[PDB]
């Protein structure tokens, strides 16, 4: 009933 | 050749600023853009307002993933800046043009890159602030964005304009006269 | 000009014929190059180009990620579009459609008839030229459909014609919004 949306992925931080 | 296309994030995020964006497209269109500092969703119709939502935070948290990307890539890729692309400008009439009928140009700015510009009206050599208008930036499949502004008019004899753009990418502003032939 | 560093992430769903065919496809991009993605016709993250290879295997060596990506066919686009479906897709605006002649900057030594058909969605429309009790097939030109960017399309055809006293012209437009099309007439002379 509420809008879904993609999650961006996280570029790994070093 | 896909029957609807679908854009649920189309996330920006951009460092001059910094500043970036979050919106969802349907076959083209702006469904709703996230005010990102105010962390409210707006909405592009009554229609959409009344029957569906989506959690303002979302965006947020997405943006914050992308600043988190965008600092690792500018590292990776020994800083590379985005290249400046020339903006191409479009002027046009929303309704057939009949003097003294309430009406609405429309101001198309196309190819833009980065998404940063400028977009204001002039009527008669003036600025013009009051009725005017703009969409968020839309997405293209080549990356690059658009952007349509809007300044509502009564058709007058009198009366003419031009659609001001300013962007990096032009060796000085732009501008694109209208006049109810 | 100041220098710009751009990131933008794409998280877009193909649909065709209902829900039959759904494809999704997450675009990550630094500046106006696509550097890495996922295509759920294929199921595995891709370095699309040389400055993808750390994200792309950072993200197919976790479990749990390629999973609830994979996952995300379904619920984003396929539950969006159950949004979509009672909103968007039944969205109806008629057109309103106008003519009127060409005026003047010559049309080429021959007149034009401007019927112009706006504010209408969604965008398949059918537009057609009459003369008389013929259809005008030849000297037929048409904008292509134009984008106003408020959910509404706007569409201009014009038909090349010398006027001439008693002849007729209508312009006849097919929309999903209208049960009948809309005609609308212009006369030659008057
Ligand atoms: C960036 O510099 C590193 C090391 O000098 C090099 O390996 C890499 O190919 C460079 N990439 C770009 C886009 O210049």
């Amino acid at each position: 009933l509420v809008e879904a949306l993609y999650l961006v992925c996280g570029e790994r931080g070093g | 050749v896909a029957d609807h296309v679908a854009s649920y994030g189309v996330n920006l995020y951009q460092s001059y600023g910094p500043s970036g964006q979050y919106s969802h497209e349907f076959d083209g269109d702006e469904e709703f853009y996230v005010d990102l500092e105010r962390k409210e969703t707006v909405w592009q119709l009554p229609l959409f307002r009344r029957f569906r939502r989506f959690d303002p935070q979302f965006a947020l948290t997405n943006i914050a993933v992308l600043k988190h990307n965008l600092n690792i890539v500018i590292k990776r890729s020994n800083s590379t800046a985005a290249t400046n692309e020339v903006p191409e400008v479009t002027v046009f009439s929303k309704s057939p043009v009949t003097l003294g009928q309430p009406n609405t140009l429309i101001c198309l700015v196309d190819n833009i890159f980065p998404p940063v510009v400028n977009i204001t009206w002039l009527s008669n050599g003036h600025s013009v602030t009051e009725g005017v208008s703009e969409t968020s930036f839309l997405s293209k499949s080549d990356h690059s964005f658009f952007k349509i502004s809007y300044l509502t008019f009564l058709p007058s004899a009198d009366e003419i304009y031009d659609c001001k753009v300013e962007h990096w990418g032009l060796d000085e502003p732009l501008l694109k006269h209208w006049e109810p032939e | 000009s100041p220098e710009d560093f751009v990131y933008q992430f794409k998280g877009m769903c193909y649909f065709t014929n209902g829900t039959e065919r759904v494809r999704l496809v997450t675009r990550y991009i630094y500046n106006r190059e696509e550097y890495a993605r996922f295509d759920s016709d294929v199921g595995v993250y891709r370095a699309v180009t040389p400055l993808g290879p750390p994200a792309a295997e950072y993200w197919n060596s976790q479990k749990e990620v390629l999973e609830r990506t994979r996952a995300e066919l379904d619920t984003v686009c396929r539950h969006n579009y159950q949004l979509e479906l009672r909103t968007t897709l039944q969205r109806r605006v008629e057109p309103t459609v106008t003519i009127s002649p060409s005026r003047t900057e010559a049309l080429n030594h021959h007149n034009l008839l401007v019927c112009s058909v706006t504010d209408f969605y969604p965008a398949q429309i059918k537009v057609r030229w009459f003369r008389n009790d013929q259809e005008e097939t030849t000297g037929v030109v048409s904008t292509p459909l134009i984008r106003n960017g408020d959910w509404t399309f706007q569409i201009l055809v014009m038909l090349e014609m010398t006027p001439q006293r008693g002849d007729v012209y209508t312009c006849h437009v097919e929309h999903p919004s209208l049960q009948n099309p809309i005609i609308v007439e212009w006369r030659a002379q008057s």
